[PDB]
Formats: C-alpha cells, sequence, structure tokens
C-alpha cells in the first residue's frame, strides 16, 4: 500500500516569490495530479499528468518529477493561492495531507 | 466455420509471471476480433497500427499471443516507444508495432489474503532488451571489478523481486492480466481469415 | 571504483543567488545517487537521496536533478544557513566514492 | 455548462443506511467513469468509491468493502452509493466525482458541491 | 527518533590495535544492515567497511581490507569495528551509517553517526 506524504505541514512565500510543493510517495509511480480547494468549496483540479495545466489555471504554475518525487512550483505566487494543494494518484485510496499555502 | 481458440489465452486458470511470460501462436484458425471488442468487460483495448473495428476482414497467416501479469499502473509501458522498468527489462514492444494490446482487472483471481509470492519481476540486467525476447536466466547479477559466482554477497543480487499482492492495494497496484495481441505476414498462404 | 568529479571545486554566491552544483561520474550509474550537506564541525546531513527524492524535514529549496552519467543539485535562493560543503556519493556500484567538496563561502 | 449536485444527505443513525443521490446532466454520461471522493472534518481527503464507465468494473477500498455499494443508471443520468451500516468514521462531506478517460485511471476533471453526512444518534 | 551515537577512539602507535563501538537505539537493529565511512580531517570523505543484516557477509574497500575485521550484536544493540595493524593513513574520524532499505543491501545510506576521532602518533 502507498501512504502519500507532504511536508511541511503549512508553507508560507511571500508575494510574487517563489515556492515549490512536494508529494513524497512511499514506491514508485508513473504520474501524479494535484487537485486545489478553496475555504469552503470544493476541489478542482489543476494540473494532471505533473506538468499539464488544466483549463482554467493560471500559467504561472507547474512542476515535475518522476518516480518517488513530485512536485507543484509557482513561480511567482499571488493573493488568490491562499488554498490547500492537494496531491493524489490512481494508485493510493487515500490524498496527501495538502499544504496549505497561505501568503506572508 | 470452427472458431480460434481464444478461450484458450484470455479465460485462463492461471497466467504466468512477467520475466518468463507465455508465448502461444496462432494456427489454422478463423477469428472474430470484434468479439473481444464487444465484450466490454477489458478495460484497456488499444491497437497500434490497425484499425479495431475492420479487423474481421484482415487476414493473416499467424497471430502471436502473449500473456503476462503485470502491475496496474504499469499498463502504459505495454505500448510501442515507453520506457520503465517492465518495459527495458521484462517485455519490450518494438517500434515498428502493429497489433493489439488488451488488459482487464484480475484482482480476485490473483491475490490471496496473505497475497501471492508467485508473480515476480525482473530488477537487475547487465543492458536492456532487444524486442519480443525473454530471458529467464536466474544467475545472480554483479557490478565493478569482483564476481560473485553464486554467493549472493554485497555487490551482488538476485534478479527478481516479488510483487506484493495484497486484496487492500489500490485500484493501480491490482494485478492486471495483459495479452498482447500481435499480428505478422510471412511469404506464406492465408491462415486466419475472420 | 567509479571515480566521481565535482565541479567547481570552490565558489561564491550571494543571498538569492540560483547556484548550480554538478557531479559527474565516469561509469554510468542508473539513478542511484545521494547528496549530503557537512556543517563545518560535525557529520554530515543527508538532503537528496535516489537523484530527485528530498529528504523528510529538509527545506524544499533543495532539488536534485540529472540523469544518466552526469548529475546536477540546484538552490533556488541560497539561504545564510547554507554555506557548507555539498558532497556527492554514488551507491550503484558497491564500493562507495564520494565527491570531493564545494566550499560555498558566501560574499 | 456541466455541473453535478448532491441530495439526500441529512442526519442518520448509527447502524442506519441510506442512498446518497447525485444527479448529472449536461455532458455524455454512458462514456465516462465516475467516483465518491469523501473528506473527512480534519480536511484530509480519501477515495471511497469507484465505478467504471460501463459498469461492469467496480472498486472499493478495504474498509468499506462489503458497507457501500454504488450504482449506475443511465436511464435518468443519475448516480446512487447506498450506505449500510455506518461506523463512527462515516461522518464526513461527501463529493461527487467525474472522470476524464473511459476507465477509473484517469484525472478527476469535474466534482460536485458537497453534501453533509454525520453519524450521530 | 532514529539515533545514532559511537564511543571509544582516541590515539595509537602504528602498529597497535583499537575496538571501535556503534551503539544504536530507536529502530529494529536486526533489519538494517550497517556500515563504517571514515574521513581524514581536511580532506574528503571515503568509504571502508560494511556488514550484512545478521553478520552474513561482509565487503570492505580493496584498499584497507585484510587489516580490519567488523563484528556487530543483534542481542545488545552494538556495532563493533576492530582494528589491527594500524598505520598512518587511519588517523581519520569514523562515522556510522544506516541502510534507508530492509535486509536487500542494494544501496542507499538513511543517518549518519557522530563520529570518534582516531588518530596516530608517536
Ligand atoms: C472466457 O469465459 C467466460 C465465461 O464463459 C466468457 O464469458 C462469456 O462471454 C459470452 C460472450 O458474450 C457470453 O455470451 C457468456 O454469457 C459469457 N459467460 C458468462 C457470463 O458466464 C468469456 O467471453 C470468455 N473469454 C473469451 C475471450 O471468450
Amino acid at each position: 500500500q502507498i501512504v502519500l506524504t507532504q511536508s511541511p505541514a503549512i508553507m508560507s512565500a511571500s508575494l510574487g516569490e517563489e515556492i515549490t510543493l512536494t508529494c513524497s510517495v512511499s514506491s514508485s509511480v508513473s504520474d501524479m495530479h494535484w487537485y486545489q480547494q478553496k475555504s469552503g468549496t470544493s476541489p478542482k483540479v489543476f494540473i494532471y499528468s505533473t506538468s499539464n495545466l488544466a483549463s482554467g489555471v493560471p500559467s504561472r504554475f507547474s512542476g515535475s518529477g518522476s518516480g518517488t518525487f513530485y512536485s507543484l512550483t509557482i513561480s511567482s505566487v499571488e493573493a488568490e493561492d491562499a488554498a490547500y494543494y492537494y496531491c493524489h494518484q490512481w494508485s493510493s485510496w487515500t490524498f496527501g495531507g495538502g499544504t496549505k499555502l497561505e501568503i506572508k | 466455420t470452427n472458431l480460434c481458440p481464444f478461450g484458450e489465452v484470455f479465460n485462463a486458470t492461471r497466467f504466468a509471471s512477467v520475466y518468463a511470460w507465455n508465448r502461444k501462436r496462432i494456427s489454422n484458425c478463423v477469428a472474430d476480433y470484434s468479439v473481444l471488442y464487444n465484450s466490454a468487460s477489458f478495460s484497456t483495448f488499444k491497437c497500434y497500427g490497425v484499425s479495431p473495428t475492420k479487423l474481421n476482414d484482415l487476414c493473416f497467416t499467424n497471430v502471436y499471443a502473449d500473456s503476462f501479469v503485470i502491475r496496474g499502473d504499469e499498463v502504459r509501458q505495454i505500448a510501442p516507444g515507453q520506457t520503465g522498468k517492465i518495459a527495458d527489462y521484462n517485455y519490450k514492444l518494438p517500434d515498428d508495432f502493429t497489433g493489439c494490446v488488451i488488459a482487464w482487472n484480475s484482482n480476485n483471481l490473483d491475490s490471496k489474503v496473505g497475497g501471492n509470492y508467485n508473480y515476480l519481476y525482473r530488477l537487475f540486467r547487465k543492458s536492456n532488451l532487444k524486442p519480443f525476447e525473454r530471458d529467464i536466466s536466474t544467475e545472480i547479477y554483479q557490478a565493478g571489478s569482483t564476481p560473485c559466482n553464486g554467493v549472493e554477497g554485497f555487490n551482488c543480487y538476485f534478479p527478481l523481486q516479488s510483487y506484493g499482492f495484497q486484496p487492500t492495494n489500490g485500484v493501480g497496484y491490482q494485478p492486471y492480466r495483459v495479452v498482447v495481441l500481435s499480428f505478422e505476414l510471412l511469404h506464406a498462404p492465408a491462415t486466419v481469415c475472420g | 571504483d567509479i571515480q566521481m568529479t565535482q565541479s567547481p571545486v570552490s565558489l561564491s554566491a550571494s543571498v538569492g543567488d540560483r547556484v548550480t552544483i554538478t557531479c559527474r561520474a565516469s561509469q554510468s550509474i542508473s539513478t542511484w545517487l545521494a547528496w549530503y550537506q557537512q556543517k563545518p564541525g560535525k557529520a554530515p546531513k543527508l538532503l537528496i537521496y535516489e537523484t530527485s527524492s528530498l529528504e523528510s524535514g529538509v527545506p524544499s529549496r533543495f532539488s536534485g536533478s540529472g540523469s544518466g552519467t552526469e548529475f546536477t543539485l540546484t538552490i533556488s535562493s541560497l539561504q545564510p544557513d547554507d554555506f557548507a560543503t555539498y558532497y556527492c556519493q554514488q551507491f550503484n556500484s558497491y564500493p562507495w566514492t564520494f565527491g570531493q567538496g564545494t566550499k560555498v563561502e558566501i560574499k | 455548462e456541466v455541473m453535478l449536485v448532491e441530495s439526500g444527505g441529512g442526519v442518520v443513525k448509527p447502524g442506519g443506511s441510506l442512498k446518497l443521490s447525485c444527479a448529472a446532466s449536461g455532458f455524455s454520461f454512458s462514456t465516462y467513469a465516475m467516483s465518491w471522493i469523501r473528506q473527512t472534518p480534519e480536511k484530509s481527503l480519501e477515495w471511497v468509491a469507484a465505478i467504471s464507465s460501463g459498469g461492469t468494473n467496480t472498486y472499493y477500498p478495504g474498509s468499506v468493502k462489503g458497507r457501500f455499494t454504488i450504482s449506475r443508471d443511465k436511464a435518468m443520468n443519475t448516480l446512487y452509493l447506498q450506505l449500510s451500516s455506518l461506523r463512527s468514521e462515516d461522518t464526513a462531506m461527501y463529493y461527487c466525482v467525474r472522470h476524464s478517460g473511459n476507465y477509473v485511471d484517469s484525472v478527476m476533471d469535474y466534482w460536485g458541491q458537497g453534501t453533509s453526512v454525520t453519524v450521530s444518534s | 527518533e532514529v539515533q545514532l551515537v559511537e564511543s571509544g577512539g582516541g590515539l595509537v602507535q602504528p602498529g597497535g590495535s583499537l575496538r571501535l563501538s556503534c551503539s544504536a537505539s530507536g529502530f529494529t537493529f536486526s533489519s538494517y544492515a550497517m556500515h563504517w565511512v571514515r574521513q581524514a580531517p581536511g580532506k574528503g570523505l571515503e568509504y571502508v567497511s560494511s556488514i550484512s543484516s545478521n553478520g552474513g557477509s561482509t565487503y570492505y574497500a580493496d584498499s584497507v581490507k585484510g587489516r580490519f575485521t567488523i563484528s556487530r550484536d543483534n542481542s545488545k544493540n552494538t556495532l563493533y569495528l576492530q582494528m589491527s595493524s594500524l598505520r598512518v593513513e587511519d588517523a581519520a574520524v569514523y562515522y556510522c551509517v544506516k541502510h534507508y532499505q530492509q535486509q536487500l543491501l542494494w544501496g542507499g545510506p538513511d543517518v549518519w553517526g557522530q563520529g570518534t576521532t582516531v588518530t596516530v602518533s608517536s
């Protein structure tokens, strides 16, 4: 079985600067998806297959990685990115923890 | 109008593991791939160079059906051009392929509560595979200047790791049975027509 | 005995610079490499493992990359608690051969 | 354009059973797979039910297999999740989810709004 | 909390002897093979010795082997490094690492010790 871990618990980077997110798997998986919820709202999809932006997300977001480490990095964070960012794959049954990116 | 054995290759009682897969030849047959296509119990029915609905009126001379069992997430690596663990060490398809790759879920069938430890896969090999090439070689593997000769010590490891197949594993780590239907054309008369 | 060349051997970089340290082998290992960070006076610490996987508890500005023969580490914005040396180490072949050293003094 | 609503959530008794309905219309329903995703109030999401596109492949995790029976009907274009014999762990926010491929392997594109279920007396 | 700590160390004349000790606590000791790695002062790192999960197999570097021997004890949570026929090139700190994996030996150290200074003089 697989537990997907995200560390640290709550990350914070000041406005316009670059932060990155981690999603570490206990084994090897091919891809990794990234869903994002705001407070009091259902989560929506941002990235499928670790590098493709969804139709609706701004094109500052990105991410890479394969195997046992997956990323979601923002080159310049904005004030609407005050949210939880859950990573999830096909092979888990359980989502990631969710680093609540709050601005600084 | 005597139909071909596909009830020997699909609903078999036990498939083989991937590092020694099962190659079976089809000869003196008449098939019907629409029954394979319009069964709707398969999960991944991708054909890679012939259109699937026109497959019935296409008359070949030998079909090769290879059967093995992989992890559910690694069905992507049974395509022409993909690389990875299974692709370059276990079962490599050539990048001029024309065939159909079939896959469906088989957890209830291949998973004990303690977990089946008889499905294995190749982890260490000297180089990659040329296509359609099996290597059933249980010799230990080695790295820098000194050879082992069967000691299994540091720097020497068994070329196999076991699949962990538990009934609570995930929809992507459940054991998937795949069948790589592969077509050929030798300088010979037509033997399978449909 | 895969001796690894770690280059550059010494450099300086100010706060907020994107630095890149590369480590290149002779025999092609297959994504079995780990980095380290040795503060001057005590033991090394495992930062990057298996050439991409960031170890837990480490600040996420560290990020290893590369595959094949040569491998690279990079830091996004250099922080004033990172003026240490970074060794690279293979573990494909079992005789372990570590790097050379990179004395990153901040100017 | 595409929208999925949840209705049928309330408060049930411990050991009680009810049926969560998810209405869906606006897209081609019988060519996509769907799933249920629950969220305990520690805000840690969790996969709880998964059905294929046609209806021949049904998937449940190791904890709720034998308590939750998923359903699918393309006539009214709905989705049913038949809860039964609930423990104290099923107090959550249950979501309705549409996949992108013809199997459960693909990414989850569109989500529902969310229904409240709790296990309390 | 996984932690390793060592004791011993000191000085020895060339040709003498010294036994080191690596006492570990906080994890399953019998399922995690451990190795030694040395570092001459002011120089780079170096690999010296190792042992398997139950003392079955050992493998040293070719530059040190023959004069060294390693031993461990699963009932005492200790790892020993018995040195003999000492020279000037061994005057180094001797860290104690442990594996990331279990019972497979094919790669990956996990956490490092604290080291104890071993030097030679006259
Ligand atoms: C393997 O065996 C099963 C069991 O018979 C086959 O399933 C049958 O499929 C036909 C074709 O639609 C149905 O008419 C039967 O009702 C099915 N039998 C059942 C449900 O018990 C399956 O098709 C076989 N596989 C192949 C490739 O022929």
